[PDB]
């Protein structure tokens, strides 16, 4: 549902390779995206599951 | 003139992936049983993959071990990436030979100017995607502190060093984190943080391992 499940996926600084989720609003659907270990924002996921239950529907 | 070249198969003997269903990280082997990372690769699930060349086919010079332990350094600082070290143990030791190597801890630390070998497989395109099979290296040398310092105004600590070209174009990315930079036999940084990659004034930022190197020694030594 919320406003940060709008913001584009932030990989940010840290040079890890981890993937997670964000909300793809233009696709109505959680997807993956490479998170860099660091400074997360609120459209990262760990899972699908939580994708869908915290933003499903925005 | 592209910065990374193929190392060559076990060449860098003391490379490790951190695997978790993938290769998320590096880390260096410091001996059979420890690995060196950075904090900002802690996961569950770590398993250590050592004698990698190719990290998607079996090569036969392969250990895979599982973790039973993993240290993040007590004042690891998430916001301001502040002694971004992390240790692990492995759950049974790694047979040693020459595919599969440790690196000595740094008897004190490099200067601006040194040369060294950053490894990796993380991202190999600045600006773009892709991700490599077998293992990249790159030889980049120590940045000053203050260029370092205007590079990343107001965000660089004691425990943190600059190594790169200000030119851009040669860099360690997504995927690299945890991995050595090795100088003149010893191992100086672990791969942290960049504004991108390979970036025109903006190096790579590392840790500066000579820091640690009691805080190492005695962690692993009652652990
Ligand atoms: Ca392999």
């Amino acid at each position: 549902r919320p406003d940060f499940c709008l913001e584009p996926p932030y990989t940010g600084p840290c040079r890890a390779r981890i993937i997670r989720y964000f909300y793809n609003a233009k696709a109505g659907l959680c997807q993956t995206f490479v998170y860099g270990g660091c400074r997360a924002k609120r459209n990262n996921f760990k899972s699908a599951e939580d994708c869908m239950r915290t933003c499903g529907g925005a | 003139i592209v910065g990374g070249y193929t190392c060559g198969a076990n060449t860098v003997p003391y490379q490790v992936s951190l695997n978790s269903g993938y290769h998320f990280c590096g880390g260096s082997l410091i001996n059979s049983q420890w690995v060196v990372s950075a904090a900002h690769c802690y996961k569950s699930g770590i398993q250590v993959r050592l004698g990698e060349d190719n990290i998607n086919v079996v090569e036969g010079n392969e250990q895979f071990i599982s973790a039973s332990k993993s240290i993040v350094h007590p004042s690891y600082n998430s916001n301001t990436l502040n002694n971004d070290i992390m240790l692990i143990k492995l759950k049974s030791a790694a047979s040693l030979n020459s595919r599969v190597a440790s690196i000595s801890l740094p008897t004190s630390c490099a200067s601006a100017g040194t040369q060294c070998l950053i490894s990796g497989w993380g991202n190999t395109k600045s600006s773009g995607t892709s991700y490599p099979d077998v293992l990249k290296c790159l030889k980049a040398p120590i940045l000053s502190d203050s260029s370092c310092k205007s590079a990343y105004p107001g965000q660089i600590t004691s425990n943190m060093f600059c190594a790169g070209y200000l030119e851009g174009g040669k860099d360690s990315c997504q995927g690299d984190s945890g991995g050595p930079v090795v100088c003149s036999g010893k191992l100086q940084g672990i791969v942290s943080w960049g504004s991108g990659c390979a970036q025109k004034n903006k190096p790579g930022v590392y840790t500066k391992v000579c820091n640690y190197v009691s805080w190492i020694k005695q962690t692993i030594a009652s652990n």
